[PDB]
């Protein structure tokens, strides 16, 4: 169930992070 | 960054400018808008926010750092208004040479 | 600016400020001119803070034969830090105005694990672990063998300090913790032990609340020379329950276990003193005889003797007698029972261990401990908690109970027993603090009405004003929906929390709302539980897929570290474009911790009011108490505590740089009679039936106008 | 076709399977289903 | 917990006044 | 119930809390499993240190320290004698002079052997039975009511 | 009524007339068939709280109706009967009965398993007696339903 949650709140991090060129 | 590529290669007496009508507040960006702020701010190119029942924090820093201006539709009057308003020629930044 | 107050002309650096700032300070004023203590509420942050070091200031400065010092305390060091920073531009202010220095200083407190720079500990982050070297470093053994020359990794900043920064007092200025350590590493003296030291030669002095709280820095900071000095809480709004919760403590099975085997080194290490010398250390045996330091607040504390403890022997065979006694007692498989009498008495009559002996267990551990020669406390902790809660529970008890739960908390059912000893009132564990000071003034944001507070705690309020904020806008827009767009009551009563629509209404709610709310929104829950049966349900539905694809959400949980990282990208995506959308529990440390800003929460949605599950054990002995003690009901106090709470984690919209915010309450609740009252003034008069029973899309509707009508300058 | 390309380019775990498991002998509609399912 | 009904008619043109 | 058990039945202490170790004299952990074959052969000593027990002397108890057993056993005991309340003291030295010696002895007798305990004990028996033991007798009976109530 | 019932304002203010104090008034609400009629019934029973008998013109419109009361009333299948001759749910055994004017306002014999419902029907009292497209009640027959049913209130 909170994988659901963490997963969710990976997703945004990991689009956060792609959205940040190095 | 698409009127930037096109905007760079314009001379140095013209004016450069970009007017942005924004609807969505949510804007997707492949990258950090702060280098490409500071890249426009070298690039000399005015720009100028116009949001549309939006009051963004990018929209806010992007037109006051770069000197331009950002503005909110209160209602059809102001909309007219704010697009009459930037038919006139931008005032000279102590920064802009002729 | 000079500003024409009640008592002076008091001057102020802003050429404006607006008219509730006046009154605010002519009515604190009041509190000075009674030379008594007060309560009173204003929202903003900067402008009580401004205004009340520009009024003190004045008023010691007319007065400093009445008032010698002033001691402020806020929520927490990184508010402390712009704080001491606007005293700073104060005195700037002050010295320009002046046109010349004069004899002031003023200094912001921290502890060890911020305040200190030396080489050793800086690697160290944990508070316990940069204390107990610390601790170490200074010890005095420490300090003889730096005396003694030989090959030692000392603080010299500390020998430096004491030899050096001790015979020569800082003369004045304002010294920030970050300018602190710089001066301190500049100068090469501690700069927690110079701060100490400077407070006896300082006129200001900053620290949070656990510094005045805890009895033992507290007692240190809180000498009898501030007999006639005014202290003044800035946001202190929760002050009973942090009161509280700095006295009650919590034992567990792995406590136990960890003070068996600090038992075990203890032991050991008496046998190395025996086998070494112990005639040296019977040195203390004398003035025992004769007749980190203890919780135990000033009155309390005694310098009696310890009683049959007389020995190391006796002292770890007491203690061995109580720890079996306490294991045994916590390891007991029943329901949970309050004794708060009855486990003293079981303790006497179960191991005959008298509360005479056991108050001084931590008074003889301290005493024995030093005598020892240990390492450092961090890893003995667990064994002086509980001789601390020995001696306190062995001292007093009438504001608290002995709580036994079969397992730990947050879980319903674990083979890891606790017992707490809950305190229960605020009034006598703080009472040294209206005793000792002339003037104690409870300033607050979103707090609730002021008449509880005489009954929770001991004081006569000179003052008793709730200020609203003065602009020419409306900066601020409260607003509570009380329907959802399905035409079905939103309240979230106990029964129908659970209820899809509900969960459905708050869900469409959020959808739209943070669609149409710029930059960043926060949105609060009850509990994690109901948070995360609501996101399921809405990841069941499209409702969580439509609100992530319309912009980016965040999920706060008990990490620390995942919502630090969480609240980092949280603000970073709003920085950018994508913008982004923050949950949490409304209970949760990030909601206590975290401050809202422009872009940074602009708005505030609260789901139900947040009520704590009335079956805890913990709040069924505080509010028992209260009603018994008090006499305050029980819906009465667990209303207010729900309305407090909630007007805490949604007033922190609004904090200062008059940036727009908006607060929307999901709950019908919320809109009756009493829990209008029960809201702050500056909310509830804000607060109108326009918007005092919004459906769901009503809310939206007055919101993007809100919005429209704050973008334009002022 | 634009459900696992946004996936394959959002996420590094698609990333990395989809170019070692690339789809052969199947439909992209199993690669999505073992995905989500 | 009683229904809405039981107060009464709405009686909403009470609100007009000369 | 977390400790082992017995030095040889450890195994039902694991199953259930309701099972309860015994203490003895000797300070010796033990059980029904274990106290049955005390009573067929030498009827009351304890198994590894063969001391004997004058009856079963078994007690119920649910510490896992054998000391704090031992202790409290010795304890319990020695509370009947030096026990005399504070009004007899007016140096407050007075009030925990005896308690050291007497700690010592509880300490001493986990231990030591109660050779000198005894006569000690004796030597003081033969002063404090008259009085102060009659009159200590009703005033902590009295008080250990004042602490149940 | 389950909070998954939604009332909407015609339905409220059609409800608030017929409720126009603590007593319910006797009368005819005209709804459209598209309009949740059925809702309006089933939330009347819910508010009068007391035994109730519904009345359709027909065996599918009792279906219509059991399917409703179960998907907006907390009753429980058991505690509804349909009291028709093509199908039997034992309805003395509940309190909640439907049924036809054709059955009850039968001219002829009746069966001896439906005269002895009819019988336990005829000596209780209804609180409310819902009747469903009561444009066809005005006939011979079935207006003597009304003479055969004993009922507090009509709707
Ligand atoms: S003595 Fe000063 S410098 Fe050394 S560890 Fe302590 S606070 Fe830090
Ligand atoms: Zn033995
Ligand atoms: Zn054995």
């Amino acid at each position: 169930n909170a994988a659901i949650i963490k997963r969710f709140n990976h997703h945004s991090a990991m689009v956060l992070a792609a959205g940040l060129r190095k | 960054s698409i009127a930037m590529q096109t905007l760079k290669h314009m001379p140095g007496h013209t004016s450069r400018e970009v007017l942005i009508i924004f609807s969505s507040l949510t804007t997707c960006d492949p990258s950090n808008i702060y280098d490409l702020i500071k890249t426009l701010k070298a690039a000399k190119i005015r720009v100028s926010v116009i949001g549309l029942s939006a009051e963004v924090r990018v929209c806010t820093v992007l037109a006051r750092e770069t000197g331009g201006t950002y503005h909110v539709i209160l209602d059809e009057s102001h909309y007219k208004e704010l697009l009459t308003h930037h038919v006139s020629p931008p005032p000279a930044s102590s920064s802009s040479e002729c | 600016m000079k500003l024409n107050v009640d008592g002076l002309l008091v001057y102020f650096p802003y050429d404006y400020i607006y008219p509730e700032q006046f009154s605010y300070m002519r009515e604190l004023k009041r509190t000075l001119d009674a030379k008594g203590h007060g309560v009173l509420e204003m929202p903003s942050g900067t402008g009580k803070t401004v205004s009340l070091l520009a009024l003190i200031m004045a008023y010691q400065r007319a007065y400093p034969l009445e008032v010698t010092k002033l001691i402020y305390c806020s929520r927490t060091v990184p508010e402390i830090e712009k704080v001491i920073e606007e005293l700073r531009k104060l005195l700037n202010f002050y010295e320009k105005q002046e046109g010349e220095k004069l004899p002031f200083l003023g200094l912001a407190l921290s502890s060890r694990k911020n305040l200190c720079i030396h080489p050793e500990v800086t690697p160290l982050r944990f508070g316990k672990d940069v204390d107990g070297k610390c601790h170490s470093l200074t010890a005095s053994y420490v300090r003889a063998q730096y005396q003694h020359d030989t090959s030692l990794p000392h603080c010299r900043f500390y020998e430096e300090f004491d030899a050096h920064g001790r015979e020569v007092p800082l003369p004045a200025g304002i010294y920030n913790l970050d300018d602190l350590k710089a001066l301190g590493r500049r100068q090469g003296w501690c700069p927690y032990f110079l701060a100490r030291y400077s407070i006896l030669h300082a006129n200001v002095v900053v620290y949070s609340y656990h510094y005045l709280l805890d009895p033992k820095i507290a007692d240190l900071v809180s000498k009898e020379l501030a007999r006639k000095a005014v202290v003044v809480f800035d946001e202190a709004h929760n002050i009973d329950n942090v009161c509280i919760d700095s006295m009650s403590v919590n034992l567990t099975r792995r406590t136990l276990d960890r003070c068996q085997g600090n038992l075990e080194t203890l032991q050991k290490t008496v046998l190395r003193i025996k086998e070494t010398d112990e005639q040296r250390l019977r040195d203390e045996y004398r003035r025992l005889v004769e007749g980190a330091n203890p919780v135990l607040p000033d009155e309390v504390l005694q310098e009696a003797v310890p009683g049959s403890i007389r020995t190391a022997e006796h002292f770890l065979g007491f203690l061995r007698r109580l720890l079996e006694y306490v294991k045994w007692r916590l390891r007991v498989q029943h329901v949970v029972q309050e004794s708060p009498p009855a486990f003293l008495s079981g303790l006497a009559q179960r191991v005959c261990i008298q509360r005479k002996p056991l108050r001084f267990c931590a008074e003889r551990l301290r005493s024995l401990l030093h005598t020892l020669e240990i390492t450092d406390l961090a890893d003995f902790s667990p064994l002086t908690l509980l001789a601390n809660f020995a001696t306190l529970v062995s001292t007093y008890a009438k504001g608290f109970t002995i709580i036994i739960e079969p397992f730990d908390d947050r879980t319903p059912t674990i083979a890891n027993p606790i017992l707490h000893f809950s305190c229960m009132d605020a009034s006598l564990a703080i009472k040294p603090v209206f005793e000792r000071f002339q003037s104690v003034i409870i300033t607050s944001g979103t707090l609730s009405p002021l008449d509880i507070y005489p009954k929770i705690l001991d004081f006569h309020p000179v003052t008793m004003a709730t200020f609203t904020m003065t602009l020419a806008r409306v900066c601020l827009c409260p607003m509570i929906i009380g329907r959802g767009n399905d035409q079905v009551a939103i309240s979230s009563k106990f029964e129908t929390r659970e209820d899809i629509a509900v969960i459905r209404n708050y869900g469409n709610l959020l959808l739209e709302m943070s669609a149409v709310v710029p930059d960043g929104i926060v949105a609060f829950f009850t509990s994690y539980q109901y948070m995360e049966s609501t996101v399921a349900s809405w990841y069941e539905q499209g409702i969580l897929e439509n609100i992530q694809r319309n912009k980016l959400l965040f999920i706060e949980t008990q990490d620390g570290a995942e919502t630090s990282v969480a609240l980092e990208k949280y603000q970073e995506a709003c920085e950018n474009g994508r913008g982004a959308i923050l949950l949490s529990v409304a209970r949760g440390k990030v909601s206590e911790g975290i401050d809202f800003v422009h872009h940074y929460g602009r708005a505030v949605i609260m789901f139900g009011v947040p009520y704590v599950y009335t079956q805890s054990r913990i709040l069924k002995a505080r509010l028992e108490y209260l009603r018994d003690q008090f006499q305050i009901r029980e819906n009465d106090f667990l209303t207010f505590d729900a309305m407090r709470h909630a007007a805490q984690c949604v007033g922190r919209a609004i904090r200062g740089k008059t940036d727009y915010g908006l607060m929307v309450f999901a709950d019908k609740r919320f809109a009756r009679g009493d829990k209008r009252g029960k809201l702050p003034r500056w909310i509830q008069e804000h607060l109108t039936d326009a918007n005092l029973n919004l459906t769901v899309d009503e809310g939206v509707q007055v919101a993007k106008y809100f919005l429209r009508q704050m973008a334009q300058p002022f | 076709s634009d459900i696992i390309e946004s996936i394959f380019r959002t996420y590094p775990a698609v990333k990395m399977k989809y170019a070692e498991n690339v789809p052969h002998n199947m439909t992209e509609k199993e690669f999505w289903t073992r995905f989500f399912q | 917990r009683t229904k809405r009904w039981e107060g009464g008619y709405e009686r909403t043109w009470e609100i007009l006044k000369e | 119930m977390d400790d082992q058990g017995c030095p040889r039945c450890k195994t039902t202490k694991y199953r259930n809390p309701s099972l309860k170790l015994m203490v003895n004299v000797c300070g010796h952990t033990l059980c029904e499993s274990c106290v049955d074959l005390l009573f067929v052969r030498g009827a009351g000593n304890c198994p590894e240190c063969g001391t004997p027990l004058r009856k079963s002397n078994f007690r119920v108890q649910l510490f896992e320290d054998p000391t704090v057993d031992k202790e409290v056993e010795i304890r319990k005991k020695v509370l009947k004698i030096y026990n005399k309340r504070e009004e007899d003291f007016p140096s407050l030295r007075e009030y925990n002079d005896f308690l050291e010696e007497v700690e010592e002895i509880v300490f001493n007798l986990t231990n030591n052997v109660d050779l000198d305990n005894t006569k000690k004990k004796m030597e003081i028996y033969q002063k404090e039975n008259k009085d102060v033991i009659q009159k200590n007798k009703l005033k902590l009976t009295r008080e250990q009511e004042e602490l149940e109530e | 009524l389950k909070p998954t019932a939604v009332l909407r304002p015609y339905q409220e203010k059609s409800l608030r007339k017929m409720f126009g104090n603590g007593r319910a008034r006797s009368g005819v609400i005209v709804l459209p068939c598209g309009a949740g009629k059925s809702l309006v019934g089933v939330t009347a029973a819910c508010t009068v709280r007391k035994r109730c008998l519904v009345l359709g013109n027909s065996a599918v419109s009792v279906e219509q109706w059991k399917a409703q009361f179960k998907m907006w009333s907390t009753i429980d299948d058991s505690q509804i009967c349909r009291f028709t001759s093509d199908a039997k749910d034992k309805p003395i055994g509940c309190s909640v009965a439907i049924s036809t004017y054709s059955m009850l306002g039968h001219t002829t014999k009746r069966s001896w398993e439906a005269e002895r419902v009819m019988e336990w029907l005829k000596t209780q009292e209804w609180g409310l007696m819902i009747l469903d497209e009561v444009h066809t009640i005005p006939a011979k027959m079935f207006r003597r339903v009304l003479t055969i049913v004993q009922a507090h209130c009509k709707l």
